[PDB]
């Protein structure tokens, strides 16, 4: 049984289908986990998201870049920051931001929309916790959403280095055809669901080890699709199990290596290198970041 | 010389019977670390509980100066042991209580120099 992982991650064969889209209906739709006495959800979340990511092949260099998106609560804290501070290797470079102003233990914190984001420098791992309530309308067809959206792709595309991964929060109503799409661009994808919040139709769009070419044509409606009929016909138990074994949470520190390369000098060695978690191609020069102010 | 005191506000205001600050944050962790009051990670022992340290601060959470003139805080970024019989109020606990500067522990909560 998978009560005792962080969570589920969306098998592969359930990928290869071609389901057309229907509503969300979770059997297990009303109940909770039971959290360890006085741990939040979004600690017991991040914690269980940390944990899965601990069995892929990330990149952890030295230096490691981590930027987190839709990193406040409506308590003004951040605790999917604090989770992540505590998994990173200490010295990480950890950025975060939301659109309301909170109070966080990252290295720097940007308050206003994710388009008002930009750094110079390409980042080894994006997370986003990103989600506009408004998108769940029960009562309209189910169509690709942009806005944050549309910042996360181009954010990918432009600013994730070479053998990076990202975990981005989709549910059944905030989702992104374009962001699945991307998803077919990294070494390897899934869609990962937290065990303490399985009776959500949320899951983390993961992609494991950016490659910035196409490695798979992926149709983003199809793929949500999929995703919607895994859950609706694979009930996942509430677990909070996993979060009483902390005594491996840290994410290993592999020290792998940070190259600068042009496009063209990209061997299928270089790769198959990406692809394996064993390389980071970016510039390794001081990280800046700023946030577009508008004036009246 | 006019310097608002949210330290001693904030005590007034618990001694009075007020609630104290909620929704400090809370990690996971093994509870079989040092004990040390302000860690890189969570460091809590068997009698702590480990919290992100910007949310256990009276002047990270006010939004409010930081009272010393390098507007530093010692907290944001690390991670703050709680005892367990005071985790319903970190940011009272961090506020009244001292570390040691030579064992890390808190004075009177960990700290045996002093024997
Ligand atoms: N474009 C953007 N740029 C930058 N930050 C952005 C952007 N969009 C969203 N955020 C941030 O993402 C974090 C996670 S959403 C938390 C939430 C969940 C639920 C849920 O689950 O029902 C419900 C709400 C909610 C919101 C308003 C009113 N009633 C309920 C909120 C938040 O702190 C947002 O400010
Ligand atoms: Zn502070
Ligand atoms: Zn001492």
């Amino acid at each position: 049984s998978q009560a005792w992982q962080p969570g589920v991650a969306m098998p592969n064969l359930y990928k290869m289908q071609r389901m057309l889209l229907e509503k969300c209906d979770l059997q297990n739709y009303g109940d909770s986990a039971t959290l360890p006495k006085g741990i939040m959800m979004n600690v017991a979340k991040y914690t269980q998201l940390c944990q899965y990511l601990n069995t892929l092949t990330l990149a952890v260099p030295y230096n490691m870049r981590v930027i987190h998106f839709g990193a406040g609560s409506d308590k003004g804290v951040a605790p999917g920051t604090a989770v992540l501070r505590q998994w990173l290797p200490t010295g990480t470079l950890l950025v975060d931001s939301d659109l309301n102003d909170f109070v966080s233990d990252a290295d720097s914190t940007l308050i206003g929309d994710c388009a008002t984001v930009h750094t110079a420098n390409k980042w080894d791992l994006i997370i986003s916790d990103m989600y506009d309530p408004k998108t769940k309308n029960v009562t309209k067809e189910n169509d690709s959403k942009e806005g944050f959206f549309t910042y996360i792709c181009g954010f990918i595309q432009q600013k994730l280095a070479l053998g990076g991964s990202v975990a981005i929060k989709i549910t059944e109503h905030s989702w992104n055809a374009d962001l699945y799409k991307l998803m077919g661009h990294f070494a390897w994808w899934t869609a990962f669901v937290t065990n303490v919040n399985a009776s959500s139709s949320e899951a983390f769009l993961i992609g494991c080890n950016y490659l910035g070419k196409p490695r798979e044509q992926i149709d983003g409606y199809v793929m949500h699709a999929n995703y919607i009929f895994w859950r609706n016909t694979n009930p996942i138990q509430l677990s909070s199990y996993s979060l009483f074994d902390m005594s491996k949470f840290p994410l290993k520190l592999r020290g792998t290596a940070v190259m600068s390369l042009k496009e063209g000098q990209i061997n299928d060695m270089i790769l198959s290198l990406l692809s394996k978690g064993r390389l980071i191609i970016r510039e390794n020069n001081r990280v800046v970041i700023s946030s577009d102010v508008l004036v009246n | 010389a006019f310097a608002v005191d949210a330290a001693k506000a904030y005590k007034d205001y618990l001694a009075s019977g007020g609630q104290p600050i909620t929704n400090c944050v809370k990690m996971l962790c093994t509870h079989t670390g040092t004990g040390q009051a302000i860690t890189v990670t969570p460091e809590a022992n068997m009698d702590q509980e480990s919290f992100g340290g910007a949310s256990c601060c009276l002047y990270c959470r006010c939004h409010i100066d930081h009272p010393n003139p390098k507007g530093f805080c010692d907290l944001k970024g690390k991670y703050v042991q709680i005892p367990t019989t005071c985790a319903n109020d970190p940011v009272g606990f961090t506020l009244k209580n001292t570390v040691c500067t030579v064992c890390g522990m808190w004075k009177g909560y960990g700290c045996s120099c002093d024997q």
